RNA sequence: GUUACAGACUUAAGCAGUGGAGCAUGUUAUUUAAUUCGAUAAUCCACGACUAACCUUACCAUAUUUUGAAUAUUAUAAUAAUUAUAAUUAUUAUAUUACAGGCGUUACAUUGUUGUCUUUAGUUCGUGCUGCAAAGUUUUAGAUUAAGUUCAUAAACGAACAAAACUCCAUAUAUAUAAUUUUAAUUAUAUAUAAUUUUAUAUUAUUUAAUAUAAAGAAAGGAAUUAAGACAAAUCAUAAUGAUCCUUAUAAUAUGGGUAAUAGACGUGCUAUAAUAAAAUGAUAAUAAAAUUAUAUAAAAUAUAUUUAAUUAUAUUUAAUUAA
């Protein structure tokens, strides 16, 4: 009715769109558990929407064994110890698997889902880091200054057109660029 | 709420016979009255054989029922040296002895789960299914037979103030 | 009944969010910065301390907060404000956390054992009671110094009563 | 601006509901270090012809808060019956919920496509150059002492070693490395930080490495692999490894393409 | 054949017809059975963390009453504080009740301690608690206007409050009162209709599908969809509780002061049965496994001078 | 638990202006009272 | 359905024309998009989400979970009335209901509903008056029950008279409302000579009660029993002289006198009828 | 200390037991400085107590604490945080009373909760109608069901708490997801659909209802829920509170002892009294499920008991994982 909804109003109101994994090196696994299902799943879905973005192939909620924690409890304060009532808690656990992306946009896609979090449910994540054998931690200042460089880099002010800002990140920004911080180490 | 049984038993029969007037016969007004009281296939797989999954207490059996004469696999070992007992062999066999096709099918079983009389079962009930694929007709025997009924008889738990299932512990009056 | 102001992601807005433990080496520094930020008990997880209120300046993080051994009540110390405020940024808490340095004691040698104790056999025994212990304190964890001490009390470098203290 | 209820000097020319705002705001902001203005009260005169308040009474209940407004001036009505202008508990968290869910489809709408934005291509390291794998775990919310646990892992053909070198080592690593998958993995938690620990992991292997690459005066070559923990861990695991026989197959018997010929008809590309 | 396939994998909607699901306003999330919404992988944690919750309600009900001068003391009820723990923040929020334009002026009592959960810059109690739980602490009060929309707050009210109405006795008036809060809604009408609006939304959906309809499962644009479909028309009947239809109030223990013994006193109002359940698509479901989700029960129980009494309440809404 | 945690106590310090009301504790003193009131007050403890 | 930027400008805002923009350039043109039927992230009816509703999205100053505002920023100091209220209307009225002497125009209200009669005239002409409130009790399992009964006269002051009993477990004010309700649904003209007193002295047995009805002279008064008098009142007798014998029950009574009263009395008019005769009053031809 | 019908683990079959033996455990009694207190017909007796060495413990002996665990009031003094050498606050110290504290006494003062009647089918409200009325009808003449669930009949017509149903587990099917190295896809988990099963031919009794037969189906259970009332049933020893009593003691801490004493008795169990039943052995390790492992689970392997070694038990030392 002459009203253009456009392409990401669909793509919320339908499922989550998937990208293809190109090569099978799983950078990361993030484990949800809640004690129920309709908030978790909803997590799960809008985590699969921003890694799809982030271009990150996050493959999917791979439900992963619910547990039981029972316990049983003598119904009365006193004695009547033959009536017996039990209790259950279920551990629901959905699977998340990250499969191609550059360490960074895995951090902001890591971040952004834990600032919109929702209530009943916990994460974990398994971070993979594929290094060489050898490895040297000797030519250390120049490395430091350029991982600086990096940070500077990936946290720069493009265009402030009332973006969101953070007080506490500033300050951090702020503490690795001065003096103080590159002696550190020497 | 003030519809009786009897009343809707009246009613059905006042339909019933007016519809059986011979439709050649039958008014327009009649069928308008009338009309308000109105209102996947299995098949075997690239290589011939059909899969089936039974199961019975905590045992599942998926089985590979092929053409080919009629020997036995069952877990990836040979059928005596699996199921001792012979009863468990003889239950297998069964869905093929009420059919005559022992003999015609190969069976290759793959088990998990249960104990070997269970798993016996779930393996015979996966191979009825199996054959059902094969002739859509044997079916319904099959099913008279009781090999095509999932056996659902399942282990009761253990509830609190009782020892077993029903088992409860001694009462005294004095 | 209003527009939506979009105010548009950016990474400074998720930074404070980003995984403490994350293999990258620029997220290590930044991990270290928010640790030793936490440390100095600056405004995170709460809002800050301006020149606003004067009377009313509370904080809960003194020396000993959520600990009994210390005989106190709820202490209310005054904060200081964004301006007036220091980082304490130790330098033993970075080469623990930004590198991977790790003390590991030292293996006690058999000429230390000599200089107290007379006899060989009796001196390789404490050497070899010195090196079992090292693994079993390396694999727990206490504190640089205490560690240190508890290792020389179990040699017999020092003796039994420099713990209770 | 912002910071402008701090200021009471400075709203007089603004609109009666806005100066109320402000004064609510104001009186927010420092509750019990709250300390009367002039400029304020002024303003707060100013205002009184919006809403149906005299002058004076205004000013005294300015200087009194609550118990100038009893002076100024009740039946309990707790069950006064049900006007229809209210949701239930179960109905206002029913509500709740729904706000969630639209707040979080407006996300997806709106901030994940500029999420977009920060996007790079996969920068692959080389099976060949980059073999070992340590993988570090954290916890978001909770502080775990397992956020600590780092783990090495490699596969030991990937190594850059010689055949002897290899043997060698595989016997140092014992129990670590397992022999069916060629892996050799390893994981500490013997240090307070992930970093360490990681760092700790990579010491022992280079010391392993120079322990295989050594050969001089100690080999190991003949010390059978030692393959009893691994032959364990198969035992404790079940195993699948029997399969449908080749022979037993009929591809004849399969079931042919059926010729579906309206399909065919529009089948015109 | 093919334009049915593509029915059937698009065919979802509101539940309660007679391909459907109980959308977020039509069911709780058991999230909002527990208190303390939370999960953490340390258990040990998690416990530290439900401790802290509970302890904290304490302190608010603490909090809710006040005084002016020795003049009035409004004690203001609240609902048992719900807190949700998300990976970056808590957020404990609780409904509560509070017994011309002359009030723009001066800040009530109520009020005041509403600011100082969240609004006092440095001091407010939300910065306080955050010390407690390492992250962002946010109280949401919510006012309900009524005192029997919450089960909780309804026993509560009555405990602290009404004293005087049933010490000796159930006055008549109180009594009356309590009988004649809601005015007998036809519950069977009401859930019927309810149905029947459902089943006319799902038809609809289905009109519009098969307007658009005229290997791939993609049916037209949105618009054509959801042609029909608005904020304006469907959140408000398809939500789910609305109407108080029947409750039981009991007043129990030594509520008479010439006699020895004890006195149960019950009220019941209304149904406690639901029938939007009885002939529909959806289910009832159980909170905790063992309440109806339409049920909440609740009970307070005041100390008197003759001793212990409470107030059990427990309301139904459809 | 946490033994630094809000007490009723801290609710007159964060917030002074709130003439706050501890119920269990005013209930406790109007029992003490009354007790007093009528010869069941507590005996004064002894020294030495 | 990918759509130009000037288009999208026309119907939506400028700060999202740069986010569709880029959710364009990421997702193609040749699109699947299954529908989710396990898990249902969106809402079951079609919106736009650019604008933010009052009360089915989060109030914007309001403090919550999600809030996406700094610590100290929170614009809601006022707690006095409630925060969202609802959308649309502002009731949410079920079909068929309304929001809320009054007892006796609610009865009067029931009775047109259920036997037809005037509303206005039970309102207004006719006026009660209770005769007897017991309270009263059941020996049940459970205990003794208690029950509230009323008995109640109600009678336009017209020869028009009509008594009534009700009860109620609840309290008496329902019993009384029952009682009045009886008394309504059985009005009964009572015959009366001058419309003022009874035909003849009549004496009447109902029951236990033996009654005694005098007529009486104009301006001599009712001179007896209480609940004789109460119904004389209601019923438009002024003059009445009588005596209650053997049981003086109240409500025995009450029932016994308005019996009395139609049954008992023979107008005049009727009895000359019958006989075939002139019956005359000698006063009234006289003039007084 | 009454009629009459109907019901089920009531009885009857049947299978295994108790009652005899020894041991375990609870109880009794008696003993003891103390054997802490309660539960003590069905509805106590491996019950409160899902672990009594110390602790837990409440009991006893001997020691030693006296505003003590709190809250408030009134004063002196000391330290730390904040500000631009002073001050504001927060705390601590020493005291100062009101008190705090009490597993002390009364569940025959209470709360909440529980047991038994009870998953038994009962328990009541509007309007109408009957009776002067308290009341009755509805809520039953029949019958049937597991059933106040239902059809037949009826001055009744509707309506609630129970019943049933929705619920959970388990089952069958479908869809989704899992790059089939966290794999068990023979799976797990979200979302549906499915039955309190349906249809037809006959044979008995009166359009239906039981039996039988047939064809259609994976279609067959368990759990939670145990109403009103009653038993002054159980609990003041989960906890809280009324009244009452103790306040250098009936409150508080330590060291040891007791709760484990033993004539007879009473329950519950365990192990037995041998061949339709016991023991050795069984590594291409016959076949499970459910659940636990950051107050940990402890693999392989070495050593000793033990000449081979395996088994079993310890020690040595921690590989792996905080977990499909
Ligand atoms: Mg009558
Ligand atoms: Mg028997
Ligand atoms: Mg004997
Ligand atoms: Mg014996
Ligand atoms: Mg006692
Ligand atoms: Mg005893
Ligand atoms: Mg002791
Ligand atoms: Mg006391
Ligand atoms: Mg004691
Ligand atoms: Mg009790
Ligand atoms: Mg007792
Ligand atoms: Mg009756
Ligand atoms: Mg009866
Ligand atoms: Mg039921
Ligand atoms: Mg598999
Ligand atoms: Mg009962
Ligand atoms: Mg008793
Ligand atoms: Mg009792
Ligand atoms: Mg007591
Ligand atoms: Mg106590
Ligand atoms: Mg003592
Ligand atoms: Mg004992
Ligand atoms: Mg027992
Ligand atoms: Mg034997
Ligand atoms: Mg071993």
């Amino acid at each position: 009715s002459t009203r253009p909804y456009p392409v990401n109003v669909e793509a919320v109101y339908y499922a989550p769109l998937k990208l293809p994994i190109k090569y099978g090196d799983l950078v990361a696994d993030i484990q949800l558990r809640s004690y129920d299902n309709e908030n978790l799943d909803f997590y799960s879905d809008f985590i699969l929407r921003t890694g799809y973005y982030l271009g990150i192939p996050l493959t999917g909620p791979k439900p992963l064994p619910t547990r039981r924690e029972r316990w049983t409890v003598i119904k009365s304060p006193f004695v009547h110890a033959k009536s017996k009532e039990n209790f259950e808690r279920h551990t629901h656990k959905r699977l998340i698997r990250a499969w191609d992306t550059n360490p960074e946009v895995l951090q902001m896609l890591i971040a952004y889902i834990t600032k919109h979090s929702m209530a009943g449910v916990g994460m974990k994540c398994n971070f993979f880091q594929r290094s060489e054998i050898s490895l040297d931690l000797g030519s250390d200042a120049n490395g430091l200054e350029k991982s600086l460089s990096n940070i500077d880099e990936l946290y720069s002010l493009r265009n402030d057109d009332k973006a969101q800002t953070s007080a506490v990140g500033q300050k951090v920004l702020e503490l690795l660029d001065s003096p103080d911080f590159k002696k550190h180490l020497e | 709420t003030k519809l009786k049984p009897t009343q809707y038993t009246q009613l059905l029969y006042m339909l019933n016979k007016l519809h059986n007037i011979d439709p050649q016969l039958t008014n327009d007004e009649i069928t308008s009255e009338l009309s308000q009281y109105y209102k996947k296939i299995k098949t075997l797989d690239e290589f011939g054989r059909s899969i089936a999954v039974g199961k019975r207490k905590s045992s599942t059996a998926k089985v590979f029922v092929v053409r080919g004469t009629g020997e036995i696999l069952v877990n990836g070992r040979q059928l005596n040296d699996y199921f001792l007992k012979m009863k468990d062999r003889e239950s297998i066999m069964y869905p093929l002895q009420v059919i005559e096709s022992v003999g015609k099918y190969n069976i290759f079983a793959t088990t998990s789960g249960g104990g070997p009389t269970g798993q016996a079962e779930s393996i015979m009930h996966a191979i009825a299914k199996a054959l059902v694929v094969f002739n859509p007709l044997l079916k319904s025997r099959l099913h008279k037979a009781g090999v095509l009924t999932r056996d659902y008889r399942h282990v009761e738990r253990k509830k609190p103030g009782k020892k077993k299932a029903r088992k409860m512990p001694t009462w005294v009056k004095r | 009944s209003s527009e939506y102001v979009l105010e548009e992601p950016t990474p400074l807005s998720l930074l404070e969010y980003t995984p403490q433990v994350f293999p990258t080496k620029e997220s290590r520094l930044v991990n270290f910065t928010l640790d030793s930020l936490k440390k100095s008990n600056y405004p995170i997880y709460r809002s800050p301390n301006l020149g606003i209120l004067k009377v009313h300046d509370f904080t809960l993080n003194t020396p000993n907060f959520g600990k009994y051994t210390p005989g106190s009540s709820l202490i209310f110390a005054k904060e200081p404000q964004l301006q007036n405020l220091l980082i304490e940024e130790d330098p033993e808490d970075f080469h623990r956390q930004v590198t991977g340095e790790y003390q590991l004691l030292k293996p006690y040698v058999k000429k230390d054992f000599e200089k107290l104790t007379k006899s060989k056999d009796t001196v390789s025994k404490l050497v070899q009671n010195s090196q079992v212990v090292r693994l079993s304190l390396q694999s727990v964890v206490m504190g640089s110094e205490e560690k240190k001490l508890v290792y020389d009390v179990c040699s017999g470098m020092k003796p039994i009563s420099e713990l209770q203290q | 601006s912002a910071d402008l209820y701090m200021h009471p000097e400075k709203w007089k020319g603004l609109p009666p509901q806005r100066i109320l705002e402000l004064y609510w705001e104001r009186m927010a902001r420092l509750g019990s270090e709250y300390k009367p203005n002039k400029d304020e009260l002024n303003a707060l005169l100013t205002t009184s012809e919006y809403s149906n308040v005299p002058v004076n009474d205004i000013k005294k209940l300015y200087h009194r808060g609550e118990q100038g407004a009893i002076d100024i001036k009740n039946r309990d009505n707790s069950l006064r019956p049900f006007m229809f202008d209210e949701l239930p508990s179960q109905a206002q968290e029913l509500v709740a919920q729904h706000r969630e869910q639209r707040f979080y489809n407006r996300l997806a709408a709106y901030e994940l496509p500029l999420l977009a934005q920060y996007r790079q291509e996969y920068k692959r390291p080389s099976p060949e150059s980059h073999p070992v794998t340590y993988r570090y775990t954290s916890y978001v919310g909770e502080e775990h002492p397992n956020s600590r646990k780092v783990v090495l892992s490699v596969k030991t053909k990937e190594l850059g070693l010689e055949e002897k070198s290899l043997h060698k080592f595989r016997i140092l690593a014992r129990s670590r490395y397992d022999h069916t998958t060629d892996i050799f993995k390893m994981s500490s938690d013997k240090f307070e930080h992930a970093s360490q620990n990681a760092r700790y992991l990579h010491d022992i292997l280079q010391r392993l490495l120079a322990e295989s690459k050594d050969l001089t005066e100690d080999d190991f070559s003949d010390v059978p692999l030692d393959t009893r923990h691994t032959i364990a861990k198969s035992l404790r695991k079940k195993k699948r490894d029997y399969e449908f026989p080749e022979h037993w197959k009929r591809p004849e018997d399969a079931p042919k393409k059926k010729f579906d010929i309206v399909d065919q008809l529009l089948s015109t590309l | 054949n093919n334009m049915k396939r593509m029915l059937n994998n698009n065919n979802m909607n509101p539940a309660g017809a007679n391909g459907n699901i109980n959308n977020k306003l039509q069911h709780l999330n058991n999230m909002n059975n527990w208190n303390t919404q939370i999960y953490n992988y340390n258990k040990n944690m998690e416990i530290m963390n439900t401790m802290n919750d509970k302890l904290i309600n304490k302190l608010l009900y603490k909090m809710m009453t006040l005084k002016l001068n020795n003049m009035n003391i409004n004690k203001i009820i609240m609902s048992k504080t719900i807190n949700q723990h998300s990976l970056n923040k808590l957020n404990i929020k609780f409904y509560y009740y509070n017994n011309n334009n002359n009030n723009n002026y001066y800040m009530n009592m109520m009020n005041k301690l509403m600011n100082i959960m969240n609004n006092n810059m440095n001091n407010n109690l939300c910065n306080i608690l955050s010390y407690y739980y390492k992250k962002k602490v946010t109280i949401e009060p919510i006012k309900l206007s009524y005192i029997y929309l919450n089960s909780d707050i309804f026993s509560k009210y009555i405990s602290l409050n009404d004293m005087d109405k049933y010490n000796n006795g159930i006055l008549t008036n109180y009594q009356r009162m309590l009988n004649n809060i809601m005015p007998k809604l036809n519950d069977h009408n009401i859930s019927m209709n309810y149905i029947n609006n459902i089943n006319n939304i799902n038809n609809n959906k289905y009109n519009n599908m098969i307007n658009l309809l005229n290997n791939n499962n993609y049916i037209g644009n949105i618009n054509n969809i959801y042609n029909n479909m608005t904020i304006d028309n469907i959140p408000m009947d398809i939500l789910m509780y609305k109407y108080l239809v029947g409750w039981s109030i009991k007043f129990k223990g030594r509520l008479s002061n010439n006699n020895g013994r004890t006195s149960t006193t019950n009220l019941l109002n209304g149904t406690f049965n639901n029938k939007k359940y009885l002939w529909s698509n959806i289910n009832n479901n159980y909170k905790l496994n063992y309440i109806p989700s339409n049920h909440n029960l609740y009970n307070n129980s005041n100390i008197n001078k003759n001793g212990k009494y409470n107030i059990k309440v427990k309301l139904n809404f459809i | 638990g946490n033994p630094d945690i809000l007490k009723f106590r801290h609710l007159k310090t964060l917030y002074p202006d709130i003439e706050f009301v501890d119920l269990e504790e005013q209930y406790r003193l109007s029992m003490v009272e009354a007790k007093k009131r009528r010869g069941k007050g507590a005996p004064k403890k002894m020294k030495k | 359905q990918h759509y130009d930027e000037s288009l999208l400008s026309r119907y939506y805002p400028e700060s999202l024309l740069k986010s569709i923009k880029l959710a364009q350039q990421t997702i193609p043109e040749d699109t699947k998009f299954r529908v989710s039927r396990n898990v249902e992230f969106a809402p079951p009816y079609l919106d736009d989400f650019t604008k933010i509703h009052p009360f089915w999205d989060y109030k914007p100053g309001m403090p919550h979970l999600h809030a996406q505002e700094e610590n100290n920023n929170f614009s809601i100091f006022r707690w006095d009335q409630v925060q969202q209220p609802l959308p649309g209307e502002g009731n949410i009225l079920p079909p068929g209901v309304s929001l809320p002497k009054s007892k006796s125009a609610d009865v009067a209200a029931g009775l047109h509903k259920q036997t037809g009669v005037d509303p206005d005239y039970i309102t207004r002409k006719l006026t009660m008056k209770p005769l007897v409130m017991k309270r009263v009790s059941n020996q049940t399992g459970k205990g003794k029950i208690a029950s509230f009964y009323a008995l109640v006269v109600v009678g336009d002051k017209n020869g028009m008279v009509g008594l009534g009993e009700g009860k109620s477990r609840e309290e008496m004010s329902k019993a009384i409302f029952k009682a009045h309700w009886d008394a309504v649904r059985n009005l009964k003209e009572i015959p009366r000579y001058e419309n003022r007193t009874i035909y003849g002295d009549i004496d009447f047995r109902y029951h236990g009660v033996k009654l005694h009805l005098r007529s009486a002279k104009p301006g001599f008064g009712l001179r007896v029993n209480h609940v004789i008098f109460e119904i004389c009142e209601c019923a438009g007798i002024k003059d009445l002289s009588g005596k209650v014998y053997k049981s003086r029950n109240d409500m025995n009574i009450a029932k016994g006198t308005i019996e009395a009263f139609t049954k008992a009395q023979k107008t005049l008019d009727e009895v000359a009828l019958g006989r075939g005769k002139k019956l005359v009053d000698v006063r009234k031809v006289y003039y007084s």
